[PDB]
Parts: structure tokens; sequence; C-alpha cells
């Protein structure tokens, strides 16, 4: 019994710490506004907009 | 083969690109070349295989009690057969008759 | 068992989110494309 040990991440983590500097780190986090809606604006105008 | 093309249109149609739109979203892995994927086939394909489905779904429904879409059935197709058989015996009778007329010689 | 033993008890660089995000895209990239 400790954090129900089955280490598949912060071992990875540790291993993989370090792979890239300056290539990436823009497409990760800011990556919540490329394609906001794309099926949530043609889902309640087929059947529900008609009652 | 009106039912019969638009079966075979539904049936090329049920495996839309809507299943394996889910990597549309990871396409722009180049800068903050095919994502136009992302627009076609990520739900206006799924609208309208479901739109087809549902006008598929509300036919005549002719079939209410009991067999219809019959039309054999019945007559002479067996004795269209029959006449068939009757060119047969025929046959075979012109094949007695020539091999009388070889012995003959 | 574990959980509820912790219930009666009770009573920088690092981008680990981002691996196992990227993992769950590869894994469902893979499903899709298996299906």
């Amino acid at each position: 019994l400790r954090t129900k040990p089955d280490p598949e991440v912060e071992e990875q983590e540790k291993q993989l710490t370090t792979d890239a500097a300056r290539i990436g780190a823009d497409a990760a986090q800011k990556q919540i506004q490329s394609l906001n809606k794309m099926c949530s604006n043609l889902l309640e105008k087929i059947s529900k907009e008609e009652r | 083969n009106e039912r019969l093309r638009a079966l075979e249109d539904i049936e090329r149609e049920i495996g839309a690109i809507l299943q394996n739109a889910g990597t549309v979203i990871l396409e722009l892995s180049k800068e903050k070349r095919l994502l136009d994927r992302q627009a076609a086939a990520f739900t206006a394909s799924v609208q309208h295989v479901e739109a087809e489905l549902s006008a598929q779904i509300r036919y005549l429904t002719q079939v209410a009690t009991g067999q219809p879409h019959e039309g054999s059935s019945y007559s002479s197709r067996k004795d269209c057969q029959m006449a068939l058989k009757r060119v047969d015996y025929a046959r075979l009778k012109l094949s007695d008759v020539a091999r009388t007329c070889e012995q003959m010689l | 068992c574990v959980l509820y033993d912790v219930l009666s008890i009770v009573r920088n660089p690092q981008t680990l989110q981002l691996i196992s995000k990227k993992k769950s895209l590869a894994g469902a990239a893979q499903i899709l494309l298996k299906g």
C-alpha cells in the first residue's frame, strides 16, 4: 500500500526528462484554441431544434 | 434496381471517414498540409449518412400482415419448363430417327 | 483494500501530463486505424 505502486508515469518522465528543449512548447500548452468547435454546433440543430 | 443501388450506396458510405477523423486536430504539428480533413470529414459526412439512414427508414412500409412482394407463385413457368422438356423429347426422337437413317445407309 | 485502509487511516520540466496526453492521442489514432 503505497499510492497503489505501479510506476509507469514517474519512471518514464524520469527516464525521458530531457528530449525537447526549444522544439515545441507552443503546440502543447497553447493547443486549446486550434479547433474549439467542430461538431458541437451541428448536433442540436437537426432533431432538437425542431421541437 | 433502385432499392438495390440505394442499399449498395448506403453500404459503400457506411464506412465513412468520421470514424477515422479522430486524428485531424493533431495535424497542426508544424507551426503555431492535409488540414482540410478536419472540415469535410469531421461531422458533415456523419450528418449526411444519418440523413440518408433516416430517409431510408421512412419508406412506404408495404409489408403489414402477410406475404407481399410475391410474383411467381403460379402458372406456366412450370409449363415453360415442360415445353423445354418437350423440346428435349423431340431432340431424342430426332436422334433416334437419325440413328435409324444412318443404319439405313 | 488499499482505498478502504487509506480512508480508515485518514479518519519543473517534467511534463508528465503532456506525455500522457501524447500517449492517449497515439492510442486513439491506433484504435481508429484498427477500426
